[PDB]
Order: structure tokens, then C-alpha cells, then sequence
């Protein structure tokens, strides 16, 4: 039965989704905690292979500003995927739709509380998207989460992937492989 | 709490 008031099915977290065009630049969009508010959101809105050069767009937990220095960022780092400049019309909105699911679904088990969000950087010198997690120390969910994303995004087998420390980008080698 | 499947099969 269609019900004349639907319910809308709550996500485990609330999350804002942010535009970048430094902390000037930063704009919210929007805030959302539903899986359909989700939908309704990344509907109406520019696909990042649409947007101009030098824009972000960043999903992040409701209270975790996307910048280093946040409480939740300043300890942490993020598993980086670099796209190529060809990339950008077969894979950029591709695998950051998928790093959205990865995000609202809580999709790395126990250890989906070490990501505090994500972030697509759109450039002209090659495409990036990262997930940044709360700590560069948990080793055992650094781990997980960046072996599940990778083969989330459906990577090949040859190219491996890098996770950062934000303190190291700040001053980049990487801490952990896979 | 919610699988791929079912995020994708809540866009309407
Ligand atoms: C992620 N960034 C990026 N950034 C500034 O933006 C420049 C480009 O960073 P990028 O967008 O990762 O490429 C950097 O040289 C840096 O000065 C930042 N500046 C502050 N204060 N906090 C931040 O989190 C960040
Ligand atoms: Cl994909």
C-alpha cells in the first residue's frame, strides 16, 4: 500500500555536503540524515565532472568542517585516488557517487567510525578523490577502510593507492599501501 | 544498517 505520509528510512549519521571554489571559499549546501533526502540531494545538484577548475565538493559527519584542523581531521589523513586527466569523463562522477554510498551506507564494518568524510578536488593537472579518516595511528582501521574502498571503487589490480597523514601534507610520503 | 543494494533501491 502507497501510504498517504511515507516515511523516510534514517541513515546512521547526518551528514552536510560542501562546496570550495581559504575558509572564505568554504559554503555549506546542505545537511541530510535520510537515505532519500540523500538521493534527492545528489539529484539536483552538478555532477563534479561539471564543475569549474580549482572547486570542491566535500561530504562530511554533521559537526566535522572538511580542513585539516578540525578536532576530527588534525590527528588523521585520507587513502588518496589520483585520476588522470582522461579520467574525467569515464570515471571521476563514477567514483565519487560510489565514495558517497561507501560514506552513508557505513560501509567499512567496526571501523566506520574512523571516517570523518570525503573530498573530490577538481583540477586541471588530474582529478582527486579522497575519504579522510580520524586518526593515522589506528593502523587496523586505516587498513580496512582503504582495502574496501579501493575494491569498492573497482580499481585495477596493478595500481596501488596511498594513505597520507594531513600533518605530513601540511609541511608527502606514504604511511600505509594497497 | 543499510546494504549498497538497498541505498540504491530507495532512489526514487
Ligand atoms: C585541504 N586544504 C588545502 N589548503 C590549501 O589549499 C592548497 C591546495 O590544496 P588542495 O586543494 O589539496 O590541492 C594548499 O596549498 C593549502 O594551502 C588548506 N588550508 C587549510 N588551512 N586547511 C586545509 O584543510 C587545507
Ligand atoms: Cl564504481
Amino acid at each position: 500500500a502507497n501510504p498517504e505520509h511515507y516515511i523516510k528510512h534514517p541513515l546512521q549519521n547526518r551528514w552536510a555536503l560542501w562546496f570550495f571554489k581559504w575558509q572564505a571559499n568554504l559554503r555549506l549546501i546542505s545537511k541530510f540524515d535520510t537515505v532519500e533526502d540523500f538521493w534527492a540531494l545528489y539529484n539536483h545538484i552538478q555532477l563534479s565532472s561539471n564543475l569549474m577548475p580549482g572547486c570542491d565538493y566535500s561530504l562530511f559527519k554533521d559537526g566535522i568542517e572538511p580542513m585539516w584542523e578540525d578536532e576530527k581531521n588534525k590527528r588523521g589523513g585520507r587513502w588518496l585516488i589520483t585520476l588522470n586527466k582522461q579520467q574525467r569523463r569515464s570515471d571521476l562522477d563514477r567514483f565519487w557517487l560510489e565514495t558517497l554510498l561507501c560514506l552513508i551506507g557505513e560501509s567499512f564494518d567496526d571501523y566506520s567510525d574512523d571516517v570523518c568524510g570525503a573530498v573530490v578536488n577538481v583540477r586541471a593537472k588530474g582529478d582527486k578523490i579522497a575519504i579522510w579518516t580520524t586518526e593515522c595511528e589506528n593502523r587496523e582501521a586505516v587498513t580496512h577502510i582503504g582495502r574496501v574502498y579501493k575494491e569498492r571503487l573497482g580499481l585495477p589490480p596493478k595500481i596501488v593507492i596511498g594513505y597520507q597523514s594531513h600533518a605530513d601534507t601540511a609541511t608527502t610520503k606514504n604511511r600505509f599501501v594497497v | 544498517r543499510y546494504s549498497r543494494l538497498q541505498l540504491l533501491l530507495l532512489f526514487r
